[PDB]
């Protein structure tokens, strides 16, 4: 007996189902580490990250909500992105969009 | 993108089909539904979801909630569901999916710059409890009840005076006025009960016009058929509730004479089992009637090995009887009966008794209404197995039946369910957050009208709020003018109409009771049974349809020695 | 620990009993508050050990005798009452005429 | 129908001719009269008298009392009587026989639905004490005094500042205004004293108009003949009292020069024995004069084996004297004298000293005014036997003489006896209930203006209010707006007329002082003696009509180690 | 007439040229000047100077001060001087020479009948501290800060909710209104910060109009260039301050991108060293800029042997990282750096960091702002010797540089220096009195707006206020309506103009913030250095003009185990 | 003594540990608040002795074992945190999984 214990049903949960996805190769050209959250507008990340920004427009990382991907200096990796939903309106970040799309 | 169910439960709390043990009991709840969109859960913290342009939007304050409880596991009479909860203007705004409609799908709870966050992943959220049998013996009872998860207290008294030690009565306009003024200082919603024992209706109307929301008829002030009839006549005129502690002595008549005096009118029978008071030995038969809303007080819940021993020597001090006189021992064996105490637990499990309450410091424990309710549910699961209404391999229905006893059913009985008693849209945001290991025992956060009122808090000078000693301390929702905005004083319709709040310069928000006369046993959520119950005058055996109703006393209970320092 | 008000209140009773225990050890005749605290604390520890309410109602009458307390102290204490968490939850122990 | 007197006393408390020992003292009171009709006593509880149609009537709230104290044994300056006490609208309504005129004879206190009950059978009830020598060093003194049975505190100060540590002075309009505002938060009635030491009358009139009810002349601010004359001239104009701590140093003159400056005008001499301050060594001779109302402060009451030792090392820390310098040792032997300390006890017994008081945290103990008054009465009974005024085999007269010292006499001295100071019809219901075993030490209930303000209270979560730990905790009469309705702030006539209460937004009930200038030694209840007293300048021996007045120091006292944990 | 300097210092406190050790540190202050006339010092007590016609005059209340602090040794940014201090109408009236102009020369502080006295001979008097990094996690933080010598608290929060545990944000009009109402109950001056993280300016203007005096930009709500630009644009319009906790993750850009987004506008950078949050590893370079007002939070002050060990396991619990995952260990070595923690101490000594603050219960200790400031000054004196600005054989300049960090500099940064922050004429009389042996650790008296608010106080029932146990207890300046008169709630200009105080029925005195946008690094008193600072991206070494800036960790500190029970 | 609120608060923790120490001495299996108080008080005394934070983070895992506590108590305590005045000022000690 463990007080408040869970009995979790075994298996897996599929995340962000039925949404458009794409893969991009990213390289950190900076000299300091960069970490990006699950819901950040990927096209507006730190300019030291080099990738096809046009392909990333309107996308975020396809990872569990509240997790992150870390890029050490000089590190290169392929990430999977998922399209934003709702109104598909982007406000904030580096102020590059500030409206629909 | 996929995540294992074990890793998911650790990050966001359980989802559909996962089960959780309630504290150290044998009760298991199963998540029935989950209102999220997997992958779109909101989480707050460094590098998390709730951030500008992400899980937090650009809306003005009017268009977003003031507070979001993220990833809560709700346990209420209507369901056991995983959802975000939104609070706006001190009230429950929505149960659903929180976030930013600009980038997220299916958002029903908008989060903006004006939104505060409570992280409820891995926690259980319930409505605040409602105790309707308070003796106002001392003001310290309010903090004790609040720490236990009770946010509304209905009762009567003037302090540690003989009348209040025995009865839930605030006698007369002067004391009613003073207690309504004192109520502004306490961090719980309050309604008062007047002294119902009089055979002149104008002496009752005066008390209701002064502000009481009900009248207590207590045998210590003479629970005679004339006084009962008088109080019910006034209650029918003024839409207030009557609470009854009947004639144990059978001085004026037997239980059938009291029931005839009631004449089918709505009434709340306190401590219906009878140890707390009432026609000996058969007041328990009142639960068969459609107009009776029956409650238990808590020392008899559940039946244990030490129950009688404490009760036989409790009555001997309360009434100063002494074991030397034979007629006082015959009186001791008159209110205290193993047979009705053991039957009461089963009648709760079947839904024949509808409410639980304390009887605070007057044969009852103010901080134990919730804890004892769950100990009865545990002992009934162990002895009786699954309820007939139970679906699945879980105790969801038994849990819904028992939570209703200290939340929605006391609210319906006292005409305050339009304001409190459940997690439903438009109701006051009185919410309790529990870690599953401490469910029903020691809450993580107590919210009063949208502000945290009390919580466990560690060393004030520490670098974080978690270092020892951790003990319950009042928060901003319990302070001065913020407290006034976050609590309610309930008044009768007559008192509200007559400007009692303005005359007494009451500072708190005011609410009015209504619907006290139309509520019946069939309206008691999950607890509407009207059994064909009898009590043998000689042996005291309780039977339902000729079948003996009994239970075994516990030697050890959960929610006890594992948790408390003394 | 998440101490509730009632748990903190019982710490006060435990501390008062420590004062009395040390004075009794020195050979002093105990006074009214010292005697109440010492007997009450004994009962709380008996509940923690898992003794029954009926056993403690009797055992509580043998903690202090008339020779260990000041004149008039037994008559000032017609009974002692204390609640504690037994294995089966909170219960009230009433000790009648504890000092003889 | 007959009952034995022993069984009667156990059920209803003692009656005519029965005697009761006060705590562990050698003082015995005898019941002088009983206002009941035997067989018609009111008793509350299960199956008792106070019930609908029986001991409780059908009257509306306007026609019955709000609170009845049943079967009380009253001890007051006018008698030691058994009676019921009725309270209505926060004031004493009647002393008499309670019940229901419909079925009972000789009822003068009607009990109805609007009446709360306090069971006083077997208890002693007294008025609340009045301490007139408070230094407002900290607000915690109010709860300490209230727990001891003191319900009115008159004094001065601004907190723990040098001026207040030494003197009962609230200096100037700004601090007077702030302290009147702070007074709303304290559960005792309060009146403030201003700084009386100035030779320009307008600087005094300003303070009285701001709200003080008196002026303290203290030697630490210069107790010169010009300042004394100025303060008394203003007091005569504005009907306020002057309290005096005279020139110990004899810098401006000797005691006869101070008495000439007073010029027969009414004045309250604080700590008249002189250890607390005053012309060395003969300030005690002031009690011979008709215009002087003399009080004692409490560390010299009664004279004990440890008195000097604590006092000789008390003065050495208070004034930072050090035992190495001979001129400071000569100053130590100047305020501290075995001869005047021993004489003071006798002068209290003879009625030459009229009041007792604390001198709170400034050579005095705030929680010990009452306890020390009774210890002096006990030591005087033991040493001197019966008073010449004593009738019967009891100490009734000595008890009436001593209770007056901390109740009615301070009230008359300060012009507040129209509101408080005794159990008389129309006065504020500030009442203290005592079990006889704890009389003067630890009260059972303290009532402020008709509401219980503080009381011993057991475990909040317990099934009854009696389980351990039992300690004093504030009740509803001490909370917020109910506290404001149940306490008084006393103002001068000038301040009340000028709208000080409205300007400062004072929330409590207001009362005005009057009759400060016309009170004289002959008005001191049971304590009006003007002895022909002399003090030898060399030996310090006190003589009355050439006879040496002395007493022996106690080695052990009652109301001490039997009751206190430390 | 002559007196030895040793006897003079014992009677009146030190004078010109005398030195005093601060607590148990190696810091010595030297009295620079003394405003008295030798022989004319005012002293209060039996037979002393302040008496009618002597040191006390005949003036009316309008012509004398309400309170005089006699013979104080003032330590403030402008000087270390011996003087009397006069307070009138809750404000500082004069620093000078007190007494009676009728008989004494050079009197600038008149003492009359309306004057109270605080004896400050042998004590150090300072302004009350100002902590600008408060997380309103619980109300108990106010008493803890007040006891430590902090009288103004600026911060944000709603109680123990996830948002507040992480950030100093009071989100939205509803919570801002409730917290302003709760602020009336606390005995400190308060200003609130709103949630600054939004890219729509109207969502910020709404919060400022509701009453906040600043906006916090925190990375946990997304510290992006768009949100920073938005908050600064609104701050420039509404004259409020912005506080920044920058993007540690470098998610949106590096430190140079954040600095470009700021665009030379005024901003307060919290925990500029970076352990408390900010661009890893180089947020510390922000102190080079003229528009940046940089503060430290306190767990990194000073650098000690246990600093890292507590910090490495502090971040692991705060963000739930765990030492098993390599990417979380790389994140742990990202905010926690020996190199920047050691450099921060030196940058304080050089005046490159201008303020100290707590970060209360959110990587900071609310009762330790003052104590840790002095421990850094001590460790810097020990390691670095005398400052280049130092004159004489004393540490006066280092003391002035460090006291400014928690008094005047936070006041200038937050636009409240017109009301508080220093001992200057016209400012609110928030003063702290210290015995030199307990300087910076345990104050003797804390004065709020002219009334003592909290102080150590001995046994309430004792004959004097000094007997044990002595512990801090609230005084009259902390009670009800007197508290309201003695504290300030700061509002934005927009909120004051819109009648927020009248709408919310705020009871305290109100003050308005101004001058938030025009303050720059050059305005920071004694702490205006703009060093040419660099941080090596690989090794984290801090250099100023290519020279390594480092310090050694302490194994033992003063103001620690000699003073505290735990 | 001039006790601050934080010093008085730590007296409560010390007293709760005295309750637990006496029960452990009787041979009882400790419950949740008793276990938290006992381990926390041990850490405060280690700080008073001048032990390092790193030493106490390890030593705190050896005060109580799974056999000395009630069923489920180790799982109810994933960590214990307490601050105390070390020779170098206040520091936080976090003990991970203290009962094994
Ligand atoms: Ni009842
Ligand atoms: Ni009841
Ligand atoms: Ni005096
Ligand atoms: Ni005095
Ligand atoms: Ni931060
Ligand atoms: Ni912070």
């Amino acid at each position: 007996m463990i007080p408040g214990e869970y009995h979790v049903k075994p298996g897996q949960i599929a995340l962000n189902t039925g949404r458009a996805t794409c893969r991009v190769v990213v390289e950190n050209h900076g000299d300091r580490p960069i970490q990006v959250g699950s819901h950040y507008h990927f096209a507006e990340v730190n300019p030291a990250l080099k990738f096809d920004r046009q392909q990333a427009a309107g996308y975020r990382l396809n990872i569990p909500a509240g997790t992150a991907v870390r890029f050490e200096p000089g590190q290169k990796r392929e990430v999977e992105l998922v399209a934003f939903a709702g109104h598909r309106a982007v406000f904030g970040f580096r102020g590059e969009v500030m409206g629909p799309l | 993108s996929n995540i294992s169910r074990q890793a998911y439960a650790d990050m966001f709390g359980p989802t559909v089909g996962d089960k959780v043990r309630l504290a150290d009991t044998e009760l298991w709840i199963e998540v029935e539904d989950d209102l999220t969109t997997y992958g779109e859960e909101v989480k707050f913290g460094g590098g998390k979801v709730i951030r500008d342009g992400m899980g937090q939007g650009q809306m003005l304050a009017a268009d977003c909630v003031d507070l979001v409880l993220t990833n809560a596991l709700i346990v209420d009479h209507w369901g056991i569901v995983k959802a975000d909860i939104g609070v706006k203007d001190g009230r429950i705004f929505a149960i659903g999916k929180a976030g930013n409609p600009d980038i997220q799908p299916n958002v029903t709870i908008p989060i903006g710059a004006a939104t505060e966050v409570i992280a409820a992943e891995g926690k259980i959220v319930t409505a605040g409890g409602i105790d309707t049998h308070i003796h106002w013996i001392c003001p310290q009872q309010a903090e004790e009840a609040l720490v236990s998860g009770v946010t509304t207290m209905v009762g009567g008294g003037t302090g540690p005076a003989a009348g209040t030690h025995a009865t839930t009565c605030t006698p007369g306009p002067w004391y009613i006025s003073r207690m309504l003024q004192a109520a502004d200082s306490l961090p719980v919603n309050i309604g008062l009960l007047g002294k119902g024992n009089v055979s002149q209706p104008d002496a009752l109307r005066e008390q209701v016009a002064a502000g009481v929301i009900g009248l207590k008829i207590h045998e210590d002030w003479g629970a005679t058929p004339a006084a009962i009839d008088c109080a019910l006549t006034v209650a029918d005129e003024m839409d207030i509730q009557v609470a009854l502690h009947s004639d144990t002595l059978n001085e004026s008549g037997f239980v059938e004479d009291t029931l005839a005096a009631i004449g089918g009118r709505t009434i709340h029978t306190f401590h219906t089992e009878g140890a707390g008071g009432g026609h000996a030995p058969d007041i328990i038969t009142a639960c068969a009637h459609p107009n009776i809303l029956p409650s238990s007080t808590n020392p008899t819940l559940p039946y244990t090995l030490n129950t009688i021993d404490e009760h036989l020597d409790m009555l001997m001090v309360c009434h100063h009887l002494d074991p030397d006189i034979a007629e006082d021992v015959a009186f001791a064996e008159s209110r205290i009966r193993r047979e009705t105490i053991a039957a009461e637990d089963v009648l709760h499990d079947l839904g024949a008794f509808s409410l639980t309450s304390s009887d605070s410091q007057a044969m009852g424990r103010v901080g134990e209404v919730i804890l004892r309710t769950w100990q009865v549910a545990h002992r009934m699961k162990v002895q009786r197995g699954a309820l007939a209404e139970e679906t699945g391999d879980n105790d969801n229905f038994r849990v819904k039946r028992y939570i209703a006893k200290y939340t929605i059913n006391p609210a319906l009985t006292h005409g305050i369910a339009h304001e409190v008693g459940s997690i439903e849209v438009g109701k006051l945001a009185d919410l309790v957050v529990w870690s599953p290991a401490f469910f029903g025992v020691k809450p993580a956060t107590v919210i009063k009208g949208g502000m945290i009122a009390i919580a466990p808090m560690g060393d004030i000078n520490a670098s974080i709020p978690t270092p020892q000693p951790v003990h319950y301390r009042p928060m901003f929702g319990a302070l001065g003018s913020a407290r006034h905005h976050c609590r309610l004083t309930f008044l009768s319709q007559a008192a509200a109409a007559n400007g009692v709040a303005e005359r007494l310069n009451l500072r708190s928000a005011i609410a009015v009771v209504k619907g006290c006369r139309t509520v019946q046993k069939a309206d008691m959520v999950h607890n509407s049974l009207q059994p064909n119950i009898t009590v043998d005058a000689q042996t005291y055996e309780v039977r339902v349809d000729g079948e003996l109703i009994t239970s075994e006393p516990a030697d050890v209970l959960p929610m006890a020695q594992r948790y408390f320092l003394f | 620990m998440e101490l509730t008000p009632r748990e903190k209140d019982k710490l006060l009773l435990f501390t008062a009993a420590l004062v009395a225990e040390r004075r009794l050890a020195r050979g002093l005749k105990l006074n009214y508050p010292e005697s109440v605290a010492l007997i009450s604390a004994f009962i709380m520890e008996g509940a923690r050990d898992g003794k029954s309410v009926a056993s403690l109602m009797e055992e509580g009458r043998h903690v202090l005798t008339r020779e260990q307390v000041m004149e008039g102290v037994p008559e000032m204490i017609p009974d002692i009452q204390v609640e504690a968490t037994f294995p089966d939850g909170s219960k009230l122990v009433t000790v009648h005429n504890p000092i003889i």
